[PDB]
């Protein structure tokens, strides 16, 4: 390692080198394995509807061009010769925004070894899109996918596959969501059709399961409550009108309340959540509460109050838990 | 930026050259930087918002248009009667002061007519400028310092904060004067006046960053409250 | 996953009803296969919309809709030829999968129903 | 003929140094402006400033690219503006600008038989705007954009509108939600140091605010609170909680429309219209209150 | 779950190749010889987004010494990740840290080592912020193993306690005095029904809306935390107050 | 300057309505149901019609 | 008042300069070549950004 | 600071716990070795417990699963074989140390208790 030699076979790998044309042009596809390295998600916006992931992503191929003898090491050369070598060019389909790092410089790789081969790292974050079904929300499981393509070349010029097979992508435990969490990982590799030719395609699938106790801790528990404060009513004595009207209508405020808090933090989304069932029959709920004080307020005194009271007493807590019960057993 | 450079002494009738922004990048320049800078810009259309200035004696000009977010540390005691003395730090990032040395000119700190200053919130008092010499690791550094002094306007709080908070007093002493069988009148005008306290502290008080101290509207408030307690209480 | 059933076969209502996962597969196409004769794209629906395309063969004959609540998409026939004789499948395509005439792009497909007249 | 044209392009951008202006020695370049308006997109009082997308055209004259025998005029590549000399016109009041790049930097570089350059950029500019709202939202506002020279005196380059009044257009194309422009004017200086004259254009706009969105948002519910505070003179004296719970009611809830009120509006340090119009509404319910007390 | 830092940043490295004599001083050259210069390839491992300030001119140093060493110096602000654990919030205590590792080079060709020992890190006590205070912060040297190879690492880990003054003026006191408040119905006689009940109602109401102006601010978190605690309990204590004269 | 060439690619879009039935409509028609309700509550019940 | 909008944008045209004989085939190159070529100034009347 | 204990030691359910900073210690880790060969992985639990990692030659024989509160990871073992003799270990790692399979990068390890089979 006089690191002249070295200079020299770097140099004359370099000086009659094309950037603008791939390995074996003419010839058979270039080969160029992937693999990559997730280091995080940050973020799952159902408003955007898309998710940040940062990762380690490497390409490796061959090329007979920068092929060199003697050293007999892997030569690790500085991260600015990516700029004098042609790259695959790789892109993410269904991304909306990303960058590469580039503090303190940028996070590149550029591995040669001495048979030609390359492994060319690069360290991305990208917003990709995610669409999401909001149907069974928030008891919903999510598929999200990251969609590697060749933007230039088809089939006859370039070819992906994953290496290591199912093993290629790692970083999957490190994953953590507070919102959700990854239930499964898949990879998938195929040919898609175009009008200009057929293109390899990569895709990364994410299924995420949505955790359920921050909405038990924020909506249902305070609509419970707020029916059964609906239901105290019941207890007061029925010639008391303003403090049996009071709780029925603290108890449609506060519904309706949760309700525009609830739905002003979501996509304006044309069909019903389950969230919105549940929200509508506690809704209805207190309604027929307030209805039922009304209704013996016309039969008393303006037209028995105690049988009514203690049926409605006896058969509201019955009728919500069956309710909950119906609800809760249709949506697990 | 002025400075003596003997390598650009050129001999000619002309006694001054403009360069284009191009000639910007191949002479030598300071590499001042702001050292309080959040972040900040420079202003690139039509052309860089620059200039480059060279005399046959050798002297160099150069002039920058800059956007700067400066921190500016805030002991909100006093507040909204709180004054501060805002600074904007600069010195060689490279060059320690025995390479480089920065002096004030005569009249450094030009302010145009102050009524078109985009402050609405603050008055601006006056100003001053300091020198200094910090150490770090890398070496003495000359700094250059220039204070403005800012006084929070209080109209906004007035206006938003004290009036409301005395008529809600007001509403609660109101209460006296009903009768003593009005009982559920009375009770709701308590009840409504210290909901009332509570949200007009939590909306004055969203108006700053999270300290963890007192300031002068969360003890007024704080005063208003135990008011409209007292005749609750009461 | 998805299954989808076909049936339904001058005014042809060909009805093809899909079940699973009709979210991820959210286009919906149907081809068409002439004895001895290779696939061949008739029309292509979208999902919450009907946004349409057609072949130009097609075009002004053949109408494609979607109904999204007993998931099904209907395909109504009009102004028949006697070369619109063939087997009739429907297909589900992926978001990103690329181009609407080519069957390749399509993961899921109907069994076929037969039309003569 | 074509190649004549070709090689003849070649002749003109050889032994041009971009370095030094038209006449260096001579009078001063006079550059001509247009400005054509494509929007006003935004117009924010809480950052106090206005949105505006826009041609810039100058025209200017250089010897040094003056060509003959070739009747039309030359339409170049946008790039060759790097090698062409171009003023240094900039915007004095501007916040962050910047000029359109898909799918190449909207750019153009016309050249004439004479030697006359045609420049324009396609601009969207941050301008800051010094905002009076006292009659707010009954308010009328004057927004400009400063046009300036950065290093270049009287003695060294002249700025003018071309067309005078006509120099700029598309004024019609602009519609804003909330606004209306009622007229706009032009104006040229020159700001006088003991350094020397500096060169300055100015375009203002009057911009009038629309009055309909306040009167549904403000006025008409104030109005309808204090209806709510007048019923409660038909009720009873004898109705205690009904009497005080609808004046406490009403007040609570001008107090909250005012707390909505300043929402998106900066913190001012004086009162306005709007003001004086929910405290003297605050002031009516509150003495219906009182007088039921 | 993120903080972001302003720093300045320096490397240290021997280069046989940039050694000169006769000339008896240091040499302070213009930043832009970086681009003429190996320099390691250090990066910050938990990084979301930073970058390298650019007013006047890129803030960066080269500075060359006799002997060959070079001083390599920028000016970064950087937002880093910081996973959070907001189970006793907000009593609680985080740990901050920013990894710093050479993306390239395994250990054979680059090792990083604290210049200076513990004194590497200056600054960190004359840091003042007003939610935290930092209580005590650490240098830590690894060398991480992945597929490729093995990797320098090194730390700098911060502990921040936060600081319970503004929770216990915004939503600890408040909600007490609405208790003792709501408490006042006991007092009250037993017929008057409509202003027990309006207090009962109006304390609960009140309990619901100071649950709901919290944990906007907070993430989307699934677990339970000890604001969240104390606040049940005081909608507990309420409730069970108009439960009492129900 | 003169005439330029131009192409122009339009959309005609239309607004689906379920989210404004859900959002806007009905909350408005169930607080017209409490508004109505008061006329089957009693005379001398103050405190509760207004 | 706007929508965002993501697309493949393709552009064709002809350059008799860039006419070679021999190689009979696409020439699909990398696309830092573009730099070297004349491209259309096409651009969109009415983006924001 | 965590310190593990195991316990255990047809089927055989061992059963690792942790006391101290777990939250700084995210993934959780089981090791095997048997005498004269290094300590191997067998798998690697998170946080969440939703994500789960094996050894090529332990796929579908054992499985890990994850209890929180009580702060505890199960290793269950179907299906034994001789080579399964060994002492295992639990070993926490922390939040950026990179790569499951090497035991280099885990902090923390646990006694080692042995099986035999
Ligand atoms: C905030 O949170 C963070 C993250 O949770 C938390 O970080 C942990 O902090 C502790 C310190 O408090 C870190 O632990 C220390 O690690 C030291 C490094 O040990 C590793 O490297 C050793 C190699 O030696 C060389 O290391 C470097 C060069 O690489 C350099 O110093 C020298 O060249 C040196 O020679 C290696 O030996 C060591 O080996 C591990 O494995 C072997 C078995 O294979 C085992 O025998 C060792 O004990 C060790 O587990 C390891 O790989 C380490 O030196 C240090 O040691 C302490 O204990 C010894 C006595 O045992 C004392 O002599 C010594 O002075 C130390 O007290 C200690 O182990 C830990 O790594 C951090 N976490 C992570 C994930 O990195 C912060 O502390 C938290 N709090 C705050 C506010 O910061
Ligand atoms: C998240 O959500 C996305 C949304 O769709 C899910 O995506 C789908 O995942 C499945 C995996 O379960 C993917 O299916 C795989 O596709 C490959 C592609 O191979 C292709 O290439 C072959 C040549 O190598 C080619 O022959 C194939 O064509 C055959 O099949 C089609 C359709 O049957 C037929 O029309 C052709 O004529 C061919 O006969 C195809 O072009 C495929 O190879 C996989 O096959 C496996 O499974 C089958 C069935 O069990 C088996 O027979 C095989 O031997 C092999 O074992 C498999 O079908 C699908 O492509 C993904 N969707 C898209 C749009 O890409 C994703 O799974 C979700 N993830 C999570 C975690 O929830
Ligand atoms: C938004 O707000 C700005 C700031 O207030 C307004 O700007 C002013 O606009 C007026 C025009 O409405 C400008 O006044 C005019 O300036 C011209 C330039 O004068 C040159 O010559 C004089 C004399 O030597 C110099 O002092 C000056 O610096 C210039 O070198 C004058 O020519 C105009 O003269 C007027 O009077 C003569 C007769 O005396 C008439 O013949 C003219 O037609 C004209 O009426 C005039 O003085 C003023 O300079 C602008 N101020 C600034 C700071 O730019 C905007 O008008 C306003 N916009 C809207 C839409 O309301
Ligand atoms: C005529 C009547 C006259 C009454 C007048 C009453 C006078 C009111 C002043 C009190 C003392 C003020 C000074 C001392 C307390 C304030 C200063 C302080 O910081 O206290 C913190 C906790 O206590 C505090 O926040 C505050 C404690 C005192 C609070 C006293 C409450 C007053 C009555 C509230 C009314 C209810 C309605 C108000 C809400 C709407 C300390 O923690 P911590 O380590 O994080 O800081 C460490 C540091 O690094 C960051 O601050
Ligand atoms: C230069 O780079 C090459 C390419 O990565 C390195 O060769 C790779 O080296 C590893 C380590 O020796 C080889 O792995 C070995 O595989 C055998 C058989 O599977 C296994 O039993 C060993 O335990 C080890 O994992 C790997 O096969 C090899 N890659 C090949 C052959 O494609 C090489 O070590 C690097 N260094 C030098 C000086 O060349
Ligand atoms: C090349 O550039 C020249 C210069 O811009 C173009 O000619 C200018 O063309 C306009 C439009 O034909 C002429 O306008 C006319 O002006 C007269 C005099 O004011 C007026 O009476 C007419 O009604 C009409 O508006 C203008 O005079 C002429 N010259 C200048 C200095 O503007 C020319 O069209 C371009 N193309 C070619 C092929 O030359
Ligand atoms: C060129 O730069 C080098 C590197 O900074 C300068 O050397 C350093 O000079 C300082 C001050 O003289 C030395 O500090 C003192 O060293 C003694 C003995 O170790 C120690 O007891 C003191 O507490 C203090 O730290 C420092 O050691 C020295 N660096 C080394 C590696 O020895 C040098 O002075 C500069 N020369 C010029 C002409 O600028
Ligand atoms: C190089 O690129 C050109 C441009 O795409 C390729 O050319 C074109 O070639 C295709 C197939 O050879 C022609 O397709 C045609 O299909 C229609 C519909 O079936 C049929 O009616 C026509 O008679 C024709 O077969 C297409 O018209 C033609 N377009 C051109 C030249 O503008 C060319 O094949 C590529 N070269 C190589 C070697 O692949
Ligand atoms: C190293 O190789 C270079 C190749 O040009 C040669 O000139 C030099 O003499 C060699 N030196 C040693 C020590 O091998
Ligand atoms: C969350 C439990 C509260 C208990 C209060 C007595």
């Amino acid at each position: 390692g006089n690191m002249s030699f070295v200079k020299e076979t770097v140099d004359k790998l370099l000086k009659g080198y094309d950037i603008r044309l791939r390995p074996d042009f003419g010839g058979p596809p270039v080969c160029v394995g992937m693999n990559i390295d997730i280091a995080s998600i940050d973020m799952v916006s159902e408003v955007n509807m898309d998710y940040t992931l940062t990762m380690y992503f490497q390409q490796y191929w061959r090329d007979k061009r920068l092929a060199y003898s003697g050293i007999p090491l892997n030569l690790t050369l500085d991260n600015r010769v990516a700029d004098q070598l042609w790259v695959p060019d790789t892109y993410f389909l269904n991304d909306k925004k990303s960058f590469v790092h580039g503090v303190t410089v940028k996070n590149r790789m550029i591995r040669l070894h001495p048979d030609g081969t390359v492994l060319y790292g690069l360290r991305i974050t990208t917003t990709a899109a995610c669409m999401m079904d909001l149907r069974r929300y928030p008891l919903d499981e999510q598929n999200c996918t990251l969609e590697i393509e060749s933007y230039g070349y088809t089939t006859d010029d370039i070819e992906f596959y994953w290496r290591g097979g199912d093993k290629a992508v790692t970083g999957v435990e490190r994953i953590e969501l507070p919102q959700f969490s990854i239930v499964e990982h898949r990879l998938v590799s195929r040919n898609v059709v175009f009008a200009t030719g057929a293109y390899p395609r990569l895709s990364l699938s994410f299924r995420l399961k949505r955790n359920i106790g921050y909405f038990i801790l924020q909506t249902y528990m305070p609509s419970i409550l707020i029916t059964i404060l609906s239901w105290v009513s019941f207890w007061i004595n029925y010639d008391a009108s303003a403090a049996r009207v009071a709780l029925g209508i603290t108890t449609v405020l506060t519904m309706t309340t949760i309700n525009t808090h609830l739905r002003e933090t979501l996509p304006k989304i044309p069909y019903v959540k389950a969230i919105d069932m549940y929200l509508m029959g506690c809704f209805v709920f207190v309604f027929l509460a307030l209805l039922e004080y009304a209704f013996v307020n016309y039969i008393f005194f303006g037209r028995d109050v105690n049988a009514i009271d203690r049926w409605s007493r006896i058969v509201f807590p019955f009728t919500f838990s069956l309710f909950n019960l119906v609800y809760w057993l249709y949506y697990v | 930026q002025t400075w003596y450079d003997r390598r650009l002494k050129f001999n000619s009738t002309i006694k001054v050259l403009r360069l284009n922004s191009n000639m910007v990048g191949k002479i030598w320049i300071p590499d001042t930087f702001f050292r309080n800078s959040k972040k900040a810009d420079a202003h690139w259309i039509t052309t860089p918002n620059r200039m480059l200035r060279i005399w046959n004696d050798g002297r160099v000009l150069y002039t920058l248009r800059l956007t700067i977010d400066a921190e500016c540390q805030l002991q909100l005691h006093n507040f909204p009667m709180d004054e501060h003395s805002c600074p904007l730090e600069f010195s060689s990032y490279g060059y320690p002061r025995e390479e480089i040395v920065y002096q004030w000119k005569r009249s450094s700190v030009e302010v145009g007519d102050t009524r078109s200053w985009r402050l609405y919130q603050f008055s601006f008092v006056g100003l001053r400028n300091t020198t200094e010499v910090v150490k770090t690791t890398s070496g003495d550094y000359v700094v250059m310092s220039v204070y403005f002094d800012l006084s929070r306007r209080m109209g906004y709080f007035t206006i938003q904060t004290y009036i409301p908070c005395t008529l809600i007093v007001v509403l609660s002493w109101v209460s006296f004067w009903i009768n003593k069988d009005a009982v559920p009148a009375r009770t709701s005008l308590g009840i409504t006046t210290v909901l009332t306290m509570t949200t007009l502290s939590t909306i004055a008080r969203k108006s700053l960053p999270k300290v963890s101290y007192v300031t002068a509207m969360d003890l007024f408030v704080s005063v208003c409250f135990i008011f409209v307690f007292s005749a609750l209480v009461e | 996953q998805v299954q989808l059933v076909e049936s339904g076969g001058g005014s042809l209502r060909l009805s093809c009803a899909a079940s699973g996962h009709t979210f991820n597969y959210p286009i919906m196409g149907w081809f068409r296969q002439a004895p001895g004769k290779e696939r061949e794209f008739v029309g292509a629906i979208s999902w919450s919309g009907g946004s349409t395309s057609y072949a130009d063969s097609v075009k002004d004959r053949f109408t494609i809709s979607r109904d999204n609540a007993k998931n099904t998409v209907y395909l109504e026939m009009n102004n028949l030829k006697p070369e619109d004789t063939a087997v009739y499948y429907c297909a589900a395509k992926g978001r990103y999968s690329g181009g609407l005439y080519y069957p390749t792009n399509y993961d899921y497909w109907g069994q076929g129903t037969q039309v003569t007249v």
